[PDB]
DNA sequence: ATCAATATCCACCTGCAGATACTACCAAAAGTGTATTTGGAAACTGCTCCATCAAAAGGCATGTTCAGCTGGATTCCAGCTGAACATGCCTTTTGATGGAGCAGTTTCCAAATACACTTTTGGTAGTATCTGCAGGTGGATATTGAT
DNA sequence: ATCAATATCCACCTGCAGATACTACCAAAAGTGTATTTGGAAACTGCTCCATCAAAAGGCATGTTCAGCTGGAATCCAGCTGAACATGCCTTTTGATGGAGCAGTTTCCAAATACACTTTTGGTAGTATCTGCAGGTGGATATTGAT
């Protein structure tokens, strides 16, 4: 009986318990910590896949590509900030032209 | 009667085009030689995994595009639409890349 | 047989068209003539800094090959984290 | 078959794929995007583990518990993401602690 | 029969004065109130070590002083000598605080 | 008031220390908005360090560490 | 104890302490004997540099006691310390005198 | 009086000693000494932190003098890097070659 | 230019906050010596992947020039908007005094680590096999610039 | 306003690069159970240093007047865009080759851990000596703005 299934999680609680030890973050690692972390990690993955999935859909594609992660992240105020110092390879940028540069009159 | 788009119309069209796409905008080999040259002045007889060079390019293009957004913003603050070395310099000063 | 050529002036490989394309992605409509040489300068400094940290990691590993990970660690320590290439 | 046995290179990709099927059953993912995804997960893990690390130190503690992870999440994620992550995490710990 | 200095002369004099010293420039109690007021929305009935407020003032004023430096560069770039909300605004965007 | 306790002459002094010569009237309200956003961000985090420590008092360390992770390291309070 | 590792290394900084601090910091499973010596010396050097330029700063301003003002002047006047301390605020240090040239009279 | 004695350690006495070797005629205030303490803790944290990463990147379980060295290279600017590497090698040498 | 009004500078002064100096008591920090363990350097070597040349087009996208449009640079100028200014009063500060709560102590157990079979699984390896979509084309709708 | 000359769209095609699904075997990872140890909650304690308000101190809100900075308007021209034309020795791309060096496996020793026992010392806690300089002044002189 896995600890993931035991916590109701798709993400690997055993692996996360392990990486927390190998990483030298403290002398000891409580059994709840990996449970919470695997959950948080799965929550965030779900949030971005949700939105990336929509960008793929909005673009008549059925396979998510890095462009889709980028529209997803950059369109979402909170993911954008969490990932404010992060570059997504092959993500491009958001279509955006400053008003003054448009023709009129 | 020979047809000419006015100045700024092909430029705007280009913004749309490149903002739409994600492909690298500097050519591969020229980029690669530059890397090999700069690296060689630090240390001789280096080799690069191809994905090291691809990582350097992806990183350099994202950095340059963003610097242009910041630069564009600095021109517009000066009520221009033409980017100028002083616009880039002001961007880099405020970003702390300079002072 | 052993090749190796001299590498010099490659920063001019960053052509005017390629700098024009990048500024477009950056939403830039008009570009003064002096921008090209300035951009080359700024790129060169960017690379010097990334490559230098990258090569440091390469040497510390006692390698002669610069890996994607070295670059990725170098970007990471200068606050320009790259996703798409590992670790 | 079998070349001197390459060392295991482990990633979160099977997990990420499961979660994708859950939210978008008919959607696929390129290996580049999967690569981005695996990076993002390692990235957030290191960041949370590191706030947690420091947190423990600051309070003369030598154990990282779910409580350190929680403060870490609150320090790290903005507004609505922190709230829901804390809720999903607490949910899981409770769920876990009530088995046996 | 009055003595008036030209506009800017007292300004310049003040700059020279305030750049030469290090005393805090906001008054201690209003700052303290604001700190407590803002904190109250995160947690009720809070107390503050006096050095904890001091720290916040030092960090706050350092931050604003540097923001005025950048703001000033932004005005000057627009050929002005008067700082304006758009200047602060452009500083913060390029700094990545609004972006 | 409270936010208005940060007075126009105070804001003007800070600007002068930052080398500012002339000042548009709208700057004052803008400066306060900016300050409030700065403190919110720093205090939120410091107060999270307090809550964790099970304290009812914000310590200098709580602030100093909040400033560290906001990327605004302050020296002179780490005793 | 015969001689402190500091004096073996020729250092005024506490090698023992640094070694202990590297262990309790969970930086790695094991810590080699060399490292705290290397590290202590780097720390001494950087301290000496700062104190050296701040001493100078105290002199210029006709004084014999270093205050935060003098560390600010020392650090901000030095291209290198200034970068190293690019994101640091020295409390009670103020700023370098600087007035943009276009703001000057007439 | 071993009650209220939760020992808080600081680099003060060592900072003080080094002050004498460089300016024997000169002293240092509380606040300044506190600044210096923060400075040393900070550089320790940054260097130790970078060594830790190095060790992990190369699947090592030990921080040797080689790790501190690369760390200093990566962290310190040009000239400061050069001299600190200098001091650092000098002290390890001296220490090896001490009875 | 003349020149009064003020700011700024400089030596000199005292008093006191905060520096230093010297002693005493002590947990814990630091080394010393000595059996025990283990990470990582060393030598060998399989197998990945980097350099490099070839030769075509899959020939694209570049460099060069040249016209002439218009944004940027300049000059001028009217009014709007910040700076300067002066001091009573009203808010800050600097003092005084309980008491909240941080920080110290010590008791104790729920949960951590250690260690041993025993089981399960994710990585990988390698063919075997669909499928989304890049790039093509055409042919119908959208825009720009000249009248 | 017509419209002609392009660019732009987007829905229906293709051929394959790349995604998903076989089953293989297995080192490692993960679970389950058992004994042995321990960090930290939790309960109480005191003395530190925090919120409160004494009155003593002194900065600032107010408004009116006016210099000068700002944005608006007008003119001019050169520096930029668009596009044509000629042609990379240019770059992409494909694919083959030899072998550099990275990475996996083994053997084995030097440097680290573990630990007990000894000796030192940095921090705390006073107690006393003393001094650097912040702030007050007097008097020369430099700056400013009105003539
Ligand atoms: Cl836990
Ligand atoms: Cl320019
Ligand atoms: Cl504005
Ligand atoms: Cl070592
Ligand atoms: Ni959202
Ligand atoms: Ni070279
Ligand atoms: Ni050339
Ligand atoms: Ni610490
Ligand atoms: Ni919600
Ligand atoms: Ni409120
Ligand atoms: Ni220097
Ligand atoms: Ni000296
Ligand atoms: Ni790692
Ligand atoms: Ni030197
Ligand atoms: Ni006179
Ligand atoms: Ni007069
Ligand atoms: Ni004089
Ligand atoms: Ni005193
Ligand atoms: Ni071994
Ligand atoms: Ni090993
Ligand atoms: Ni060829
Ligand atoms: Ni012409
Ligand atoms: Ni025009
Ligand atoms: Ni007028
Ligand atoms: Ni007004
Ligand atoms: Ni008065
Ligand atoms: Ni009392
Ligand atoms: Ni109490
Ligand atoms: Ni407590
Ligand atoms: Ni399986
Ligand atoms: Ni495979
Ligand atoms: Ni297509
Ligand atoms: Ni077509
Ligand atoms: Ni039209
Ligand atoms: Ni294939
Ligand atoms: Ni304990
Ligand atoms: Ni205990
Ligand atoms: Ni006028
Ligand atoms: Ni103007
Ligand atoms: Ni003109
Ligand atoms: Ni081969
Ligand atoms: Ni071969
Ligand atoms: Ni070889
Ligand atoms: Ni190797
Ligand atoms: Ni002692
Ligand atoms: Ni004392
Ligand atoms: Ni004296
Ligand atoms: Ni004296
Ligand atoms: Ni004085
Ligand atoms: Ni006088
Ligand atoms: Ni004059």
């Amino acid at each position: 009986k896995t600890r993931s299934s035991r916590a109701g999680l798709q993400f690997p609680v055993g692996r996360v318990h392990r990486l927390l030890r190998k990483g030298n973050y403290a002398e000891r690692v409580g059994a709840g910590a990996p449970v919470y972390l695997a959950a948080v990690l799965e929550y965030l993955t779900a949030e971005i896949l949700e939105l990336a999935g929509n960008a793929a859909r909005d673009n008549k594609k059925t396979r998510i590509i890095p462009r889709h992660l980028q529209l997803a992240v950059r369109n979402d105020e909170e993911l954008n900030k969490l990932l404010g110092r992060v570059t997504i390879a092959q993500g491009g940028v958001l279509p955006n032209i400053q008003s003054v540069l448009l023709p009129k009159k | 009667k020979p047809h000419r788009y006015r100045p700024g119309t092909v430029a705007l069209r280009e913004i749309r085009r490149y903002q739409k796409s994600t492909e690298l905008l500097i050519r591969k080999l020229p980029f690669q030689r530059l890397v090999r040259e700069i690296a060689q002045d630090f240390k001789t007889d280096l080799r690069f995994q191809s994905s090291a060079v691809m990582a350097l390019q992806e990183a350099s293009e994202a950095y340059l595009v963003a610097l242009f957004e910041d630069t564009n913003l600095c021109a517009i603050h000066a009520k221009r639409v033409t980017i100028m070395p002083k616009d880039i310099q002001l961007a880099r000063r405020i970003r702390g890349e300079r002072a | 047989k052993r090749h190796r050529k001299v590498l010099r002036d490659n920063i001019q490989g960053i052509t005017k068209p390629a700098i024009r394309r990048l500024a477009r992605r950056g939403g830039v409509k008009r570009i003064s003539g002096l921008i090209y040489e300035e951009t080359r300068g700024v790129l060169k400094v960017f690379l010097e800094n990334v490559i230098r940290d990258a090569v440091t990691y390469t040497e510390h590993a006692k390698r002669k090959t610069v890996t994607a990970m070295d670059v990725v660690y170098a970007l990471k320590r200068q606050g320009r984290t790259l996703y798409g290439f590992g670790g | 078959g079998k070349k001197r046995r390459k060392t295991r290179k482990e990633s979160y990709a099977i997990y990420v794929y499961k979660v994708l099927k859950q939210v978008h059953p008919d959607t696929g993912i390129s290996s580049k995007a999967m690569s981005i995804m695996n990076s993002f997960v390692n990235d957030v893990f290191e960041r949370i583990a590191g706030e947690a690390s420091r947190l423990a130190h600051y309070n003369k503690r030598s154990t990282i518990t779910s409580r350190e992870i929680q403060t870490a999440v609150r320090l790290l994620l903005p507004g609505e993401l922190a709230k829901h992550a804390v809720s999903e995490g607490t949910k899981a710990v409770t769920k876990y602690t009530s088995a046996k």
